[PDB]
């Protein structure tokens, strides 16, 4: 500009370029602030999972993988974190007939933990997460109501 | 797509690369009519013209002026225009159009002009030095010359001093050239100031009576006045072109409307104040103005590592206004892919429930499925309990930081 | 479209846009990058089930009446009677509106599949295969999970079913509210209208119309004044994009919360206080809304305390 | 006497049709609930436009006179309406100081240099204004102290005269064998249009905090 | 108060400022929107 123009007019031409490139910097910095808030929200989620998935056992659904959370192992990645989620998944279901309570001596018996099932001819108590039948006794149940 | 991405290898997906854009055809400039033609018809047809010494003077008003009858009249001898050109009389606008008319001898028409002299132009009719009017003059031998002498038209040839421009003098005071006062009696050095052109049909050119009319414009202070006439060009419909309705300039497709203006309103606007309907000045019908057919153009590619086939989506473009397999979607017109009746998992999302895939080879595009279907075997006394299990491992990835920059 | 906004079918202006570099490249990418996330936001909330579950035709569950939340085979498309209240209560010069990827009919089936799973299968379909269990027994498990023994439900089953059925019927009265959805529509509409209105500013030029300046003036001067219009209109358009990125983060933050509630309130029973409604959480049912999701939270609230030593 | 206007002196600000659109406009209006003078006559000022209402089945008002001097030696406007139709005219006049068989028109005695010609109970409202040399008249005749209601007035004429106005008078038909005068101020209104495109309601944006 | 910052009670500047449209309405809406949420933020933490 100077090489081919006098100062009175060169100040105007340089002021236009300065304004344009100063606008470029304002655009750049504004976007970095908006984008840094997003990576910060991600770092907060990763820190929360580090506490709740790795340093303990969570009951939060889908927070620590798909299935029933057992444990997790961290791995380092460039600018990030990778979680190896270990879950419990049930398989191979069978159907049974069930009932909420059993009558004996005119009294209602309810399970302490588990469900009543029938294999077709006899009834058993099972735990709810794995099929493992036991005989229904007075130490397995409690009485309430008629 | 390669050029927009700056690469020679494009990964599978859908890329927005450009835009459609319907273009307008023809340029129609519409208007009304002419209403009051402001009748020049009589000042050029007055059966009894006026002698030059007492010349008539008709002033046009706010009107419609169509000079095409003058220039194209075809029967003239002299037509010279000083202020403005003879053809640009129909695109300007002036306040007061004065029209003078009289009759004079043949070889004296050279004196109705700015800055001349002679027994006629000196003191009968003086045009100024900054004239802006338009002089027309023709021969009228067969209409105003009657054998035996027609002594009606006079012309003054004695006066104290020359006239002033556009001034008028009609007196009949007896001249006085000598030194002795006249006391109003003709004779020695006391001459009558008016003579008469004695016209006859057996005269040569330069002595037969010519009729002269002059126009003169002046724009004192008026905001707007009589201007030139408007113009036409047949009105078409259902074809987004380039239109002008007496000042309203725009682009778009014209269609019959169903709005009802008030009996003083020309055009309507929508919310946000953009014109969306006009009234045709001539036929008085309301027409809607819709925008043409512009929109983005996207390219659907299976990936350059799979094939070089491609389909193109014109976003919200009707399939009749695009310029095989043409498929209409709520997102636009898809060309180059087929529409199947099966339903798959979505691969490349198009929109409004439509996806594309590279399966069945050219390129197709069906509906979207929703996954497998399954009924649970519910009853009022049945339960399902697992007898075995597996241990699963799954990954989850989260970003934690960016590069730190400084400018 | 930056060209139709700034210039508007004008070749003198269009060539002048070449002196500003790649501003339009930034504008298109900024708006496109946040438009893609909007479809992701809706997939993460509703597409949390692999199968499309159906309820049996014998709609009757231990006395509980779910007909107001399940699809009603006699309506526009396929909405529940309650979803009908939710949907019934709520090309200029480049400014284009793109359609969502998922239609409202597609969101309604995702929500009807979640409803069928939680009524017939409880919380088992979210950890593997859907396992059937009768509903009365599901509710007894859910009382156990909050510290109430199961006999309290089974001896009062008729009362709890009557109370639930009346409580659901009160929802339609409260709906016939949604300001969190109407604010999003209104805020964006006002930004689009303001963007258009900045096309009538002079920004220090003699006229706002590009077909005016250049036509009556002098080209050397028209160029400087048109550049002032380009700069002022570009700044308006850049302001629009910056505010869309700031607003897009608010919608994503809300969509992440809605996805978290879907898993923890609908596909399971939560112990987080106040997270899934007020009271002791028992269960939740989703409903679709025009640009969001509505959760119906069912809680257990104790009443009528007495004094003891 | 003086009276209280209610919502009067609202006219269509321009052409341009329009539908259901709460449009906001700024122009010269008669403010709502204004103080309008009452006459049952003397030269009145102009200053910026005039509102002119009246009531009577017969026709007592027989034209107006406008201008700067209301005398000869300069041009002025004269509007009369006999049993035929309205006659706009702009000449240099010589007006009687008291202007008013069945013979009439003793208003003036001179009509020189005419620059414009034209020939062709009950409430008769008019709005007069003079902007950039254009003298606008709005009017409406609606059949039934003035009552209470809203009615927008439509353009009547378009007159490229050029005339300046600072004062005016009125003309009445005497017996040989009631009118209002308001003025306009720059105000802002919010106008409600119906689907037919007419103004059905308005809000005066400079009255009470609620209107703001 | 947009006008008082940009022009500072000067009729020449404030009349020229009108030529830029409605920037002073956008500034007020933006500040109002974040000033109302400051009481909402406090209300939802303590009014439990
Ligand atoms: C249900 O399970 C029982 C127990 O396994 C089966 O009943 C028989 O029970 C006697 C003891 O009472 C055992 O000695 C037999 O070995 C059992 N038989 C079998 C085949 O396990 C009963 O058969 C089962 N019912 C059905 C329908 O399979
Ligand atoms: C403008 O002039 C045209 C004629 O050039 C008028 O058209 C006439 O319209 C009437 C109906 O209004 C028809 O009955 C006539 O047959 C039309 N004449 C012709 C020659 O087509 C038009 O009405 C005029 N416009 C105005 C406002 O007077
Ligand atoms: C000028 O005057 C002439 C004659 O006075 C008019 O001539 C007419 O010409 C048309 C076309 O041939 C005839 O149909 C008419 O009958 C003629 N008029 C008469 C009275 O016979 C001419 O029309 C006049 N100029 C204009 C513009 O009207
Ligand atoms: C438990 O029983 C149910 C039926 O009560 C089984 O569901 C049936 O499964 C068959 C085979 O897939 C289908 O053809 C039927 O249509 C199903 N019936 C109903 C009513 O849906 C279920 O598969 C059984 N579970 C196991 C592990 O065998
Ligand atoms: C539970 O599942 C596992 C497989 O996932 C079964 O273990 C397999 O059993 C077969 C014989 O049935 C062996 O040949 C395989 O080597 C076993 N696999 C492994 C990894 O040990 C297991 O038996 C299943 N349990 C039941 C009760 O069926
Ligand atoms: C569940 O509730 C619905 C209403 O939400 C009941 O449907 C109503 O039934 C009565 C009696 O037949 C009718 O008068 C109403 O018109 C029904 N309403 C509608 C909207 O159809 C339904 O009967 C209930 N179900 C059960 C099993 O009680
Ligand atoms: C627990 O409270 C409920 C009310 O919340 C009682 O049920 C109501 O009892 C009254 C009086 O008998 C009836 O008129 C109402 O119709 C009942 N309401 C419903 C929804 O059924 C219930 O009786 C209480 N239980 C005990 C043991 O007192
Ligand atoms: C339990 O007993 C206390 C007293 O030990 C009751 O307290 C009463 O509270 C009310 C206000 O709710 C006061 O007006 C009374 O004066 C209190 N009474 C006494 C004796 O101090 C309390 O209401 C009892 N709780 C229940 C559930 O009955
Ligand atoms: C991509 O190309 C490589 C060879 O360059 C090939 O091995 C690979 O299968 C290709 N991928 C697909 C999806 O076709
Ligand atoms: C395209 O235009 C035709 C009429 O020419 C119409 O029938 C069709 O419905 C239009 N298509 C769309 C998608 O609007
Ligand atoms: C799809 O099925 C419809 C009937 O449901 C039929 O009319 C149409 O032709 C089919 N499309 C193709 C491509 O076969
Ligand atoms: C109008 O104002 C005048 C003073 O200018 C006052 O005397 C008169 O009472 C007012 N009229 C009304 C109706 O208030
Ligand atoms: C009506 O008044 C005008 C203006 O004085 C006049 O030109 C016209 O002849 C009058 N009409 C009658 C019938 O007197
Ligand atoms: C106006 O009339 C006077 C005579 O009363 C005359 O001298 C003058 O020329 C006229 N003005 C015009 C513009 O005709
Ligand atoms: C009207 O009067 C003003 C002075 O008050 C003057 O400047 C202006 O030129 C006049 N307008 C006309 C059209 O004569
Ligand atoms: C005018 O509006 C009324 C409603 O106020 C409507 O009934 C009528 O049809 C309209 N008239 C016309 C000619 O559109």
């Amino acid at each position: 500009i100077l090489s081919r123009l006098d100062p009175p007019e060169a100040e105007v031409q340089i002021d236009r370029l300065i304004t344009g490139r100063l606008q470029s910097l304002q655009t750049y910095v504004t976007q970095q602030l908006i984008r840094a808030a997003e990576i910060r929200a991600s770092a907060n989620l990763a820190a929360t999972k580090m506490s709740e998935c790795v340093l303990g056992q969570s009951k939060r659904v889908d927070f620590c993988g798909k299935g029933y959370h057992l444990m997790s192992f961290p791995q380092s990645a460039p600018h990030g974190v990778v979680f190896l989620h270990v879950t419990y998944v049930p398989a191979q279901e069978k159907n049974f007939t069930t009932a909420p309570a059993i009558c004996h001596d005119g009294k209602a018996h309810f399970p302490r933990e588990g469900v009543f099932v029938s294999n077709g001819t006899h009834w058993f108590v099972t735990q709810r997460n794995f099929y493992e039948p036991q005989i229904i006794t007075t130490d397995n149940t409690f009485v309430s109501g008629n | 797509t390669k050029c927009t991405l700056k690469s020679f290898t494009v990964e599978k997906g859908i890329y927005q690369t450009s835009n459609f854009r319907v273009q307008p055809t023809e340029s129609i400039v519409r208007f009304p009519n002419i209403t009051n033609l402001c009748p020049f018809d009589e000042v050029f047809n007055a059966t009894r013209f006026a002698s030059v010494y007492a010349w008539n003077r008709k002033r046009i008003s706010n009107c419609v002026a169509d000079y095409s009858v003058l220039y194209n009249f075809a029967p003239f001898f002299t037509f010279k225009c000083y202020g403005v050109s003879p053809t640009k009389l129909n695109d300007l606008c002036f306040t007061n159009v004065y029209a003078d008319s009289f009759v004079i001898r043949g070889n004296e028409v050279r004196q109705i002009a700015p800055g001349q002299t002679g027994n006629i132009a000196d003191y009968n009719y003086k045009l100024p030095d900054d004239f802006t009017g338009c002089v027309i003059a023709w021969n009228s031998n067969k209409l105003d010359s009657k054998v035996s002498g027609n002594y009606n038209y006079l012309y003054r040839l004695f006066r104290k001093s020359n006239l002033k421009p556009f001034e008028r003098d009609i007196s009949t005071e007896i001249y006085q050239a000598g030194n002795k006062p006249c006391n109003g009696v003709a004779g020695f050095n006391c001459y009558f100031p008016l003579r008469s052109y004695g016209f006859r049909p057996t005269y040569g050119v330069g002595h037969q009576p010519y009729r002269v009319v002059v126009l003169s414009f002046e724009l004192l202070h008026a905001p707007a006045t009589v201007c030139g006439p408007k113009k036409s060009t047949n009105l078409v419909k259902n074809k987004c072109v380039n239109f002008n309705f007496n000042g309203l300039t725009g682009t778009g497709v014209l269609t019959e409307s169903n709005k009802k203006f008030l009996p003083f309103q020309q055009f309507g606007r929508d919310i946000a104040d953009t014109t969306d309907a006009v009234r045709d000045p001539q036929t008085l019908e309301i027409l809607d103005i819709t925008p043409c057919s512009f929109g983005g153009v996207s390219v659907i590619t299976p990936g350059t590592n799979t094939s070089n086939q491609v389909a193109v989506l014109y976003q919200g473009v009707n399939c009749t206004e695009v310029p095989s397999n043409v498929f209409q979607t709520r997102a636009g017109c898809l060309i180059g892919a087929e529409y199947v009746n099966n339903s798959y998992e979505c691969d490349i999302p198009i929109g409004a429930g439509i996806c594309a895939s590279y399966q069945t080879q050219s390129i197709i595009a069906y509906t979207m499925s929703l996954g497998a279907e399954n009924s649970v075997a519910y009853s009022n006394n049945s339960i399902a309990i697992p007898t075995n299990f597996t241990i699963s491992v799954t990954t989850e990835i989260l970003p934690v930081s960016m590069t730190k920059t400084s400018v | 479209d930056c060209t139709m906004y700034i210039c508007g079918d004008s070749t003198e202006c269009s060539n002048l846009l070449l002196q500003y570099g790649s501003f339009c490249t930034q504008l298109k990418r900024a708006l496109t990058g946040i438009a893609v996330e909007q479809d992701k936001n809706t997939q993460e909330v509703f597409a949390q089930v692999k199968q499309i579950y159906k309820t049996p035709p014998i709609k009757y569950f231990g006395g509980f009446n779910f007909s107001q939340i399940l699809p009603d085979p006699s309506k526009p498309s396929k909405r529940s009677p309650i979803e009908d209240l939710l949907f019934n209560k709520v090309k200029f010069n480049g400014l284009t509106v793109l359609p969502p990827l998922l239609t409202d009919e597609m969101i309604a089936q995702y929500t009807s599949a979640l409803l069928a799973g939680t009524i017939t299968s409880g919380w088992t379909f979210g950890a593997g295969p859907a396992l059937q269990i009768p509903f009365p027994m599901q509710m007894a498990y859910r009382f156990n999970g909050i510290g109430v023994t199961q006999n309290v439900l089974y001896e009062n089953q008729k009362l709890i079913a009557n109370q639930f059925n009346s409580a659901i019927g009160k929802i339609q009265d409260s709906l016939s509210a949604l300001g969190k959805l109407q604010d999003v529509v209104n805020h964006n509409a006002q930004a689009l209208n303001t963007l258009v209105k900045q096309l009538s500013s002079k920004f220090g030029a003699i006229s706002s119309v590009l077909n005016d300046i250049l036509s009556r003036l002098d080209p050397p001067e028209a160029e400087v004044q048109i550049d002032r219009l380009i700069t002022g209109r570009l700044q308006s358009l850049q302001t629009y994009v910056t505010q869309q990125l700031i607003r897009a983060a608010e919608i994503r933050a809300s969509a992440n919360l809605a996805a978290t509630k879907m898993s923890e309130c609908v596909l399971g029973q939560s112990k987080r206080v106040d997270f899934c409604g007020k009271g002791y959480h028992l269960m939740s049912f989703p409903q679709s809304a025009p640009h969001g999701v509505v959760f119906l939270h069912v809680t257990y609230v104790p009443a009528q305390e007495k004094n003891f030593t | 006497a003086y009276t209280n206007s209610f919502t009067r002196g609202v006219y269509y600000p321009d052409k341009v049709f329009r539908s259901s659109v709460l449009h906001s406009t700024q122009d010269l209006f008669l403010p709502f609930f204004s103080n309008v003078t009452w006459f049952h006559n003397p030269v009145l000022p102009f200053n910026d436009g005039v509102y002119f209402a009246s009531i009577e089945k017969s026709n007592i008002i027989r034209g107006w006179i406008f201008g700067t001097t209301l005398d000869s030696k300069t041009q002025s406007l004269l509007i009369v309406n006999n049993a035929t139709n309205v006659v706009i005219k702009v000449c240099e006049f010589q007006f009687c100081n008291d202007p008013f068989m069945e013979s009439e028109f003793r208003v003036y005695s001179s009509a020189n240099n005419c620059t414009f010609e034209y020939v062709s109970k009950n409430l008769r409202e008019f709005v007069f204004k003079n902007i950039d040399g254009y003298f606008k008249i709005y009017s409406k005749h609606t059949p039934i102290d003035l009552p209470q209601g809203f009615s927008a007035l439509e353009p009547l004429v378009d007159l490229p005269i050029g005339i300046n106005i600072t004062r005016f008078q009125t003309l009445l038909a005497l017996h040989r064998s009631a009118y209002y005068v308001g003025y306009l101020q720059p105000r802002t209104f919010l106008l409600k249009y119906n689907e037919n495109g007419t103004i059905t309601d308005a809000v005066d944006c400079a009255l009470d905090p609620l209107s703001e």
